[PDB]
């Protein structure tokens, strides 16, 4: 919506569509389309260069930096699988129920826009602080490949920066427990109580 | 682009790559000698991951067969599955070997040979401009397998050092040692190659093989022609992410990365369920994905001789479910939710734990787009039982002066058994330690 | 459409002028431009027309066997300015395609007057590769017949390289431009006018068809900054060339006294203090002509460095058009 | 106007040559003795630029086949396209020639023969009066094609200054030394000729052929008669710009000057994808342009045998991309965009590279309107690995005494070994060098 980018790429996709299918999928809803392509190319660029990273240092202080950067990747392997299934469940719904109604046009039309805003709104989860943690998620990325260019005092100053984000994960699982008792809080309740009894 | 090359090698590594490659002709709708279907490309989204690039649409195989045996090569030229492979990739026809059955045979042919074996298959190799990487699909089990396979885990290292590596080797079978002796020599020769000179394997163990070969298969007679059918499926269903089109771990280096705690441990433990063909009559009423996992944590389906009693004080940190063609996405995350409930898994009291679920549509067939599938990859602390296993087979075997006048003639000079045992009791301490 | 295709072709002369001014054709063109060069290096005079049109037809002929079925070439002419015969000669020569009667009503005065101005930078984009093409035999013709000194051998071998870096960096612009141009433009109009159903629309995706494609080779109100670039190059690859031949000839006639001088050693024995005084002079005249090619050479690399850097930025200034295609383009040449 | 006269020359090169005459009138729907389709005019637009100019419609090939060998000849006239050849613009019947197995017999041959070799090759000269230059399809294997085959590459260099020289020539096989010994030395001699007195070659290695020809043609026993149809296919596919109708380097002087660093870097490495026939069945489903460049610099189409972990400090300056007939033209500035983001070309670091891709369109036929085809021409500079391999086989033969009394008893008197030493030495270090 009135929010920016978490990079520096002013990079998106626009899709080119004209009359009379311009009446159903508007210009307004590619836009909503462009909000949830910068959140979902951003962490998958952060899955590609940290599996890059991952797969170098496969090919003690060691055995430590191994640790974090696994239990980071899981942490970031299993929230990224809930963002694909739980906008994907809502997806074979919206699907089904364009099967189920369809009589009017316009019906249709709003049927798709307020879907649009479940996407928009679950990635408008981000909204306060958690933007900044996913770039301080990306400060430690680049600061690992600092040192991926250097190859013991740059791995504590990695466990004191991989147990940094770790204490702001928790502040932002407390935010995600503050609503008054919303359904897309719920969803993100049950998803990160899935990340609570690993 | 993600191009792989297998390293099909030894009298047990051809045969279960044989299939694997005749495997891969009925689920993409082709024919090896033509193509006869559409099903190719409107069905499967993508082809050239293992195959070679097409020239006329015929996607050859990026496979390499060695071994000294010549028995393993001249019951496939009399199929019509070898006209898709090529007489000029790895051998022309009369290729021989060895006399021959020894370690120390491969281990030193490699480098008398060592002009010809580094010169067509790495012919395969530039032909990408980005190598995914090698699996060595070798064989533990005689000389011919460990012996060769121990030397291209090393000179491969340096020569391709930014390429994933990890290998589905199979275990040899340890009920009676009349037929061969040399067991407990070859194996932990390869087996200390396999964690220091290769980032990761995939174990099949022999003596679970016939566990299940007589669970539901229902044979009297133990043969040669049943270990291909077990082996060949989850050959395929470990790509399905990477064959067929899926989005997140869709390739080799994606799946493997998000299981391996750290080197020196990276022994999966594997599961298969679905293997019978008269449970096609009742999934028709919509058979559900919410029975189908609860069975791959319970021990049944597994191929690694465990103890049943040492898994209360060993604990899961990876765990991969593996879900295929129809999944009724929308029960998915019920099958996840009734996980934390039982905790069949033990989880680690020092980390997090993690069970990664994933789907990828099947092949355009009647038996793969009606029943259910369910692949495992494992990681259980509780894999130190094989290890003390073979271990404990290793120190006997040498207080009854057995192999070592017989197997110090040729290109050994110093003793290299306890650089064998201490590396193996490397690995069983820190399994134990990395639970703190 | 009916009266379209029962008599006087329209929507194949549309295609037919691709051939010609947009030179959709190059075994047409190149079968002309070979023979075209003999009379463009003399400055034009006035029998200059009555032997252009039997290089014309003789060239038409030498690429055709079944092009004499169509009114194709009827409907052809030449086309020449009035400049004064004081010019290099280049410049005059053109081809224009001529109309009599129902071809005429779809084509004005309005439309081969825009097709002159397509053709001469087109024309000149095929002069600069055709000049070119003779430097690189060029090369290849002198570097075989001076080998036997040591000093000239490793002298052309750096100057061969600063010559190629000009080479294929014109080579992946120029095959560029125009066939983008040609790429954007050929499938938009040939494909639109056998969908749309009458006279008007066939002039109405032409009229809008033969200036967005000129408006992309050269011409605009806002392209200034277009043109003064691609001429900064077109005279510089003409300073580049014409230095070069000033010091090939120098170092190959140079070379051919000294072999004759050697055959007169073996004569006068079967038949010497001022001979070896003459080979000296050879050496000094040797030695001379090496800096001579040399330090112009420093002088024209560092115009062509000068170049290729006022070609970026250049480039990348006008009012938000379709000119981020173009800017996406030259940065992809000089890196990759 | 663009008139090419090819050399064809030994034992191997006349046979090269004879499928390339074969594969010209398949595509230009001629017959050999006669005119049949009205193909020929309103499809193929240009077909007077490797054969002569037409009499009768009957279009001559500009050929001429010299050999020692009677025997390669004596194949060609039992078959009907021999009827096409003429028998007095080379020889008439009952040809012969030497012995004859030496490189110093064709070389002391060629002045002997001197007023007959220079006679009726130069009547095909002024046919035309603006000739393009002269191609030697001559081989480098035996002592037929590359002892005559020097001797022609220094008295056309000044009798006719103004020409192209190219050649496609093809590298013999090192696989055992039984048969031939003489290979390291037949080779070098003629490999100077080539980059002082040759401008450009076009390698065509033989190690290399085996490794396509098992790899999707599934051969048992390797035959001579699968050695002409992998050459006669390229050999057509290069001059598609100057046969069929193109623009852009639509003459044999077009391609080679944007492809030449240098003089004595000029060996092209040479690629093409499809070779097979069940690839047809699924080409109707609108196979784009966008997949078949992504697998040509990737080392699998490649003919050249070179080291796999050598490309790193090695790069690219050079490579073509060639499609023909069907290229769906509205995404193949789709496949170059594709190309920056991968960097499978390592790129010079003091100047600028070049991908270049260029179209023209096929035959008028269904096997070549329909699959998309990809020729590569590309120019890495890894390409000194055949340069150390031949030069470690030459001096390590010379220090075995091997052929230094047998070789020089006739016109042979002083050492010239190490003036083919250093001069290929200088190659070698040149191209290292090219990359500051």
């Amino acid at each position: 919506t009135e929010l920016a980018l978490s990079g520096l790429e002013s990079f998106s996709f626009d899709y080119i569509v004209k009359w009379p299918l311009s009446l159903i999928i508007n210009r307004k809803a590619l836009t909503r389309y462009q909000m949830l392509f910068r959140h979902m190319f951003y962490c998958k660029h952060v899955e590609r260069l940290l599996c890059n990273v991952w797969i170098s240092n496969k090919t003690k202080w060691f055995a430590g930096a191994f640790t974090l950067r696994q239990r980071m990747l899981n942490f970031v392997q299993n929230i990224q699988y809930y963002m694909m299934f739980e906008v994907m469940e809502p997806t074979w719904h919206i699907l089904e129920k364009n099967l189920k109604s369809a009589s009017n046009i316009d019906d249709v039309l709003s049927h798709h826009t307020s879907f649009l805003d479940n996407c928009l709104k679950d990635c408008m989860l981000t909204n306060p602080e958690l933007l900044k943690i996913f770039s301080k998620l990306m400060s430690v990325c680049v600061m690992f490949t600092n040192c991926l260019q250097r190859f013991e005092s740059t791995i504590n100053n990695f466990d004191s920066n991989f147990s940094a984000h770790l204490m702001d994960l928790l502040d932002k699982l407390s935010m995600y427990s503050t609503s008054d008792c919303e359904h897309s809080m719920i969803n993100i309740i049950y998803r990160l109580d899935f990340n609570g009894f690993y | 682009p993600r191009e792989i090359i297998t390293l099909q090698l030894g009298q047990c590594g051809n045969q279960i790559g044989f299939e694997f490659w005749k495997q891969l002709c009925a689920e993409h709708g082709i024919s090896p000698e033509g193509i006869v279907e559409e099903f190719a490309t409107e069905g499967t989204d993508r082809k050239d991951v293992f195959f070679y690039q097409a020239d006329d649409e015929h996607y050859i195989p990026r496979a390499v067969l060695l071994d000294l045996e010549p028995r393993v090569i001249h019951s496939i030229l009399n199929s019509p599955y070898a006209n898709l492979y090529n007489p000029e990739n790895i051998y022309l026809s009369e290729h021989g070997g060895g006399a021959g059955n020894n370690w120390a045979s491969g281990f030193s042919q490699g480098e008398k040979i060592h002009e010809d074996i580094f010169d067509i298959i790495d012919r395969e190799a530039d032909g990408s401009d980005s190598l995914e990487g090698f699996v060595l699909c070798h064989s533990i089990a005689g000389g011919t397998g460990s012996g060769l396979g121990s030397y291209l885990l090393e000179r491969l290292n340096d020569r391709y050092p930014k390429k994933l590596v990890q290998t589905y080797s199979v275990f040899p079978n340890q009920d009676e040692m009349s037929h061969v002796v040399v067991q407990p020599y070859n194996s932990l020769l390869t087996l200390k190659r396999l964690t220091q000179n290769a980032d990761c394997v995939v174990v099949l163990d022999n003596t679970a093989l016939n566990r299940i070969a007589t669970d539901r298969l229902h044979i009297q007679n133990p043969s040669f022609s049943q270990i291909n059918q077990l082996v060949s499926t989850i050959m395929s269903a470990s790509t399905t992410t990477l064959r067929y089109p899926g989005y997140m771990n869709n390739d080799l280096i994606g799946l493997i990365a998000s299981l391996i705690p750290t080197p020196r441990l990276h022994f999966l433990m594997t599961g298969y369920t679905p293997l019978t063909t008269d449970q096609s009559v009742a999934s028709v009423r919509k058979t559900t994905v919410l029975d189908v996992m609860r069975r791959l944590l319970q021990p049944k389906n597994v191929m690694v001789s465990t103890g049943r009693d040492r898994q209360t004080n060993h604990c899961y940190i990876a765990i991969l479910n593996i879900i295929q063609g129809e999944v009724d996405p929308t029960q998915v995350h019920k099958s996840l939710q009734r996980i934390r409930e039982r905790k069949l898994a033990n989880f680690i009291p020092w980390g997090p734990a993690s069970i990664q679920v994933a789907l990828s549509r099947k092949s355009p067939y009647l038996p793969s787009a009606h029943r259910v599938s369910g692949l495992m990859m494992a990681n259980h602390t509780n894999i130190s039982s094989l290890f003390e296993r073979t271990c404990r087979q290793y120190d006997k075997l040498r207080k009854r002066e057995a192999f070592l006048e017989q197997f110090r003639k040729e290109d050994i000079f110093k003793d290299n058994f306890d650089e064998l045992d201490n590396s193996r009791e490397i690995v069983q301490q820190l399994i134990d330690e990395y639970h703190a | 459409l009916d009266v379209l295709n029962k008599n006087y072709n329209l929507l194949e002369h549309m295609q037919a002028m691709r051939r010609y001014l947009l030179l959709g054709q190059g075994d047409f063109i190149r079968h002309l431009m070979d023979l075209l060069k003999p009379e463009l290096v003399r400055p034009a005079t006035t029998l200059y027309q009555h032997n252009l049109t039997g290089i014309l037809e003789t060239a038409v002929r030498a690429t055709n066997a079944q092009f004499d079925n169509p009114e194709i070439l009827k409907r052809l002419d030449v086309r020449l300015l009035e400049v004064s015969p004081g010019d290099t000669g280049w410049d005059v020569f053109s081809l224009d395609y001529h109309v009599d009667g129902p071809i005429a009503t779809v084509f004005t005065r309005e439309c081969m007057s825009h097709y002159l101005r397509v053709f001469n930078f087109l024309w000149r984009a095929k002069r600069m590769e055709y000049i070119l093409t003779d430097i690189w035999k060029g090369h290849m013709c002198n570097a075989k017949l001076l080998k036997g000194m040591p000093e000239l051998s490793g002298v052309l071998h750096q100057c061969h390289i600063l010559a190629s870096e000009m080479v294929h960096f014109i080579h992946q612009m120029q095959y560029y431009i125009t066939f983008e141009v040609l790429e954007c433009s050929w499938d938009e109009l040939w494909n639109k006018v056998l969908k749309a159903q009458d006279l008007d629309h066939i002039i109405a995706a032409h009229d809008v068809f033969l200036d967005t494609i000129i408006s992309r080779c050269l011409l605009d109100s806002e392209s200034r900054a277009l043109l003064n670039q691609l001429r900064a190059v077109f005279d510089q690859i003409i300073e580049f060339q014409n230095a070069q031949d000033a010091l090939y000839r120098a170092a190959l006639e140079e070379l051919q006294q000294r072999l004759q001088f050697e055959e007169r050693k073996k004569e006068r024995e079967s038949e010497t203090a001022a001979e070896e005084d003459v080979e000296n002079k050879r050496i000094q005249e040797f030695q001379e002509s090496i800096p001579k090619m040399r330090s112009q050479l420093r002088i024209l690399t560092h115009f062509y460095q000068g170049i290729v850097q006022q070609f970026l930025v250049l480039l990348t200034t006008s009012t938000d058009e379709s000119l981020r295609f173009l800017s996406f383009r030259l940065d992809f040449n000089e890196h990759y």
